[PDB]
């Protein structure tokens, strides 16, 4: 998973 | 005044359980450095096809005396392109025991993560723009700066303690530190975006090379993976053995063998000589189905995540914007400072 750009 | 919360390793991701409104509804969120706005899995939410949603508690706003709904549409996307939706609110919000009040939380009805995200970023990093680019809600106090601004803390400041590959639990301490968990002294570093918690990586060193790098690396508790741009992680895979997989049209992910050995250590430098050092069994990631993931993934976004930061001990501040590391020390000891 990869959480904000 | 510290507030200690333990850390629940999910494999993917690390979350606690907090509570929510003014029954002391339980929820098992993820802890996210990464992204800036808590929000909770609804007890009528939707979720996204496949996507078991409502396993790690819901948040039924009906039975909350407290829950104030405001007026507006919450939206967000993260990197790994899942999404959650809902409405604005604002609820009593309850950590380890320490409550605070009117804590502005969004209450989700249709997501595809698969449990709600704690996230404790820069407010200027608050998803507060609709899918026109349209900012429709002011920024706001999210929950470190309510923790600071209602006396719970005095820092907006916290360690990260993932703690062990193998470890069930870890701790996150809101407004303070853990003498005894890092060897060394910790070495502060400048954060290098107003939004994000990067840091300058200067170099990595892996299997007798040195590889210069010299720019931002974002600290993500909520990423599972180390992420580099796609000339520099090149550049690493070809040491490493990882094979680069298109598996989408735009999507390409390093594949490593599953029985590659894991002896050795990659090194990252970063600025006034702070070295960590992480374990290559870190680098294999094991899929469902007899595949694996190499540690580390192409990006135009640079990410050092969970399997890079259970190697050191991290202290963000969000006041003085710093994070100063250092090496791990896995250990049940614990002395414990007020920042
Ligand atoms: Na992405």
């Amino acid at each position: 998973v990869v959480f904000a750009f | 005044d510290s507030i200690s919360l333990s850390l629940i390793n999910e494999g993917p991701s690390y979350a606690s359980k907090v509570s929510v409104g003014s029954n002391k509804q339980q929820q098992t969120v993820i802890i996210d450095t990464g992204s800036s706005d808590f929000w909770v899995v609804d007890s009528n939410a939707q979720c996204g096809k496949g996507v078991d949603c409502k396993s790690s508690g819901t948040f039924t706003p009906s039975s909350s005396s407290s829950y104030k709904n405001l007026g507006a549409a919450f939206t967000i996307r993260y990197g790994d392109g899942s999404t959650s939706q809902g409405t604005w609110g604002k609820d009593t919000v309850t950590i380890n025991g320490v409550s605070i009040t009117g804590q502005q939380i969004a209450d989700v009805t249709q997501t595809s993560v698969d449990q709600g995200i704690l996230g404790i970023g820069y407010t200027s990093n608050e998803a507060v723009y609709d899918t026109s680019g349209r900012q429709t809600t002011p920024n706001y106090d999210n929950v470190p700066v309510t923790l600071k601004k209602q006396g719970k803390i005095r820092t907006n400041a916290y360690s990260l303690y993932l703690n062990s590959p193998s470890a069930e639990t870890g701790t996150i301490i809101f407004g303070g530190v853990d003498n005894a968990k890092y060897s060394g002294k910790l070495v502060a570093e400048q954060v290098t975006s107003s939004q994000a918690l990067t840091i300058s990586l200067a170099s990595v060193n892996l299997k007798g090379s040195s590889f210069s790098f010299g720019d931002g690396a974002l600290l993500d508790s909520g990423t599972t993976l180390t992420y580099f741009p796609s000339d520099f992680a090149a550049q690493l895979a070809d040491k490493a053995g990882a094979r680069l997989v298109q598996v989408a049209r735009d999507q390409y992910l390093y594949f490593i063998d599953c029985n590659t050995d894991t002896s050795g250590t990659t090194v990252f430098n970063f600025g006034n000589g702070a070295k960590i050092t992480v374990p290559n069994t870190e680098y294999v990631y094991q899929n469902g189905d007899g595949t694996c993931l190499w540690g580390i993934q192409p990006s135009d976004d640079t990410i050092l995540g969970d399997n890079f930061l259970r190697h050191a001990y991290l202290l963000y501040n969000l006041d003085a914007n710093t994070i100063s590391i250092a090496q791990v020390k896995y250990t049940t000891d614990s002395s414990i400072s007020a920042v």
